[PDB]
């Protein structure tokens, strides 16, 4: 929900009736889940041996799957896929049921989750994932724009980057529509942009060492012209392609499956295991979070 | 009647109802915090200079 | 029904907030005094003859927002107008209502001025205005950061090897010594600037907010919130307005 945008210059008369105002209703927001696996498979005769450097080879191919898992969900909530999915306009199902892809199977597609950049502000879709090249609409009440596409126009070719005044330009819109980010994830081959905010064609904050025995090069901390007060976090798992600004409490882990123990069929000295677990994620606000993706210069 | 059990064959799907409703909008008001408040008996207030 | 408990309650605070968005915006918005009546305080005569007899179908009113109250200098229709220079002071030798030059930053984009802002702060200088804010919109804060070391050229900001970044702005000195601080609001207009002071303006308040259940008559079940007040500023030269204009 949000308020109206019908501030204007709204002048009324001192002996007039109570006319109607204009009132607006709410908007639902739907996310679907996503189901992940890990099977593992081991004949029994390795199992029954003696590695030399562990125990058995059922646990520890396990406990690999267990932390591959995890590896796995880190990467598709922070991925740009556009939750692929075959329903459509049945979350309000109250009135009938959905009769359209009842008449199947397993032949089901799969289910795929609403990452980052499909629950923000996107301008489009790819098929499949966020499409980069648009620029995202802006709020009804507010006029923020939280998915930018960088210009990069400062910096060369030479160099991709995103952009060091874009940077900037993101806390203002999110400052507009009054979010209260304070976090900048990114994805560590691009740290030496924030870092390295000199190239600026000699100016605007560059560079300076008074001949100490300590080098850092690093930036982990930064305010805008606003006052906000923002911190740099790198993430391995994160792409190369974008930039999120976003609060830890304005998102959520919705799990559905969590993942348990799962003993399969044999079938003859092949001693079956599986892992599964589905989850969704959640977001606030599309307009609580930023997305600055990346691009050429001029 | 669905034979293989699945979501989208299922008659019921009740709702998860989130239990709260996101706003964004702002009210910081810095300059009506600042201003200070008069109160006046008429629509019209006059001042010299 | 299931989930959907009221929607009564929850649009009256809906209201109750977007009436004090209004009124932040409205102030600084730059409408113009609107009114029926005219010069009538001098004549000693009665409130108004002419105007008598209209129990409703009068006109809306307006109350004279921050540019109206300055030496706007002109009016451009229902709203102050941002082009012309307000008019120089008759004692002194000030202009408090100026317009940006635009000198650098060519006119591929707008770009609001970012220098002669010093003038500004002679014209209440000279004004003998004790001015110590620049209320200014978000959109042009930038501006202000880069004053702070750009220099179209070597001025050399400096690191000191520290990971800290601020690149803000909040407090300047004008070469006269009138220390100012600047302030956001995300209300003000994208093409204005005011330096003013707190103490030269205060809110005359008539009616204050209030809720009155009104008649039925059916399942209309019917709310409303009105408000009456008023702007005031003590000289129109003890603020200043600068407007925005590249070419």
């Amino acid at each position: 929900d949000a308020l109206a945008s019908v501030d204007g210059n709204n002048a009324h008369v001192e002996g007039s009736r109570a006319e109607d105002g204009e009132m607006k209703p709410t908007v639902i927001k739907s996310n679907v889940t996503q189901i992940l696996r890990k099977v593992v498979r081991v004949s029994d005769t390795a199992n029954t041996t003696a590695n030399y450097g562990r125990g058995r080879e059922l646990m520890y191919q396990l406990e690999k799957k267990g932390k591959e898992i995890k590896r796995d969900l880190e990467k598709i909530l922070l991925s740009g896929q556009a939750r692929t999915d075959v329903l459509a306009d049945q979350y309000l199902t109250n009135s009938a049921a959905d009769p359209a892809v009842a008449g199947l199977n397993d032949t089901h597609a799969a289910r795929k989750t609403g990452a980052f950049q499909f629950l923000c502000a996107h301008g489009g879709l790819a098929g499949g994932v966020v499409d980069k090249t648009k620029n995202g609409p802006a709020d009804p009440d507010t006029g923020a724009v939280t998915v930018k596409v960088a210009q990069n126009a400062s910096n060369p070719t030479t160099n991709i980057g995103f952009d060091e005044a874009d940077i900037f330009d993101m806390t203002l819109q999110l400052y507009t529509a009054g979010s209260e980010a304070d976090i900048i994830m990114i994805n560590p081959a691009h740290a030496k942009i924030f870092a390295g905010l000199q190239e600026n064609t000699q100016g605007s904050r560059k560079r300076i060492f008074e001949n100490t025995k300590q080098f850092i090069y690093e930036v982990n901390s930064i305010t805008d012209p606003l006052g906000q007060s923002y911190k740099i976090i790198v993430n391995r798992w994160m792409p190369t392609d974008a930039v999120y600004f976003f609060r830890s409490a304005d998102w959520t882990q919705m799990v559905l499956r969590a993942p348990k123990r799962t003993e399969l069929a044999k079938d003859g000295s092949y001693e079956k295991w599986m892992i599964e677990m589905e989850v969704g994620l959640r977001h606030r606000n599309p307009y609580a979070s930023g997305v600055l993706f990346t691009a050429a210069g001029k | 009647n669905p034979t293989l059990f699945v979501s989208y064959d299922q008659n019921g799907k009740k709702l998860s109802f989130a239990n709260w409703i996101s706003v964004l909008s702002p009210q910081d008001t810095p300059f009506v915090s600042m201003t200070g408040k008069e109160s006046i008996n008429q629509t019209i207030f006059s001042w010299q200079t």
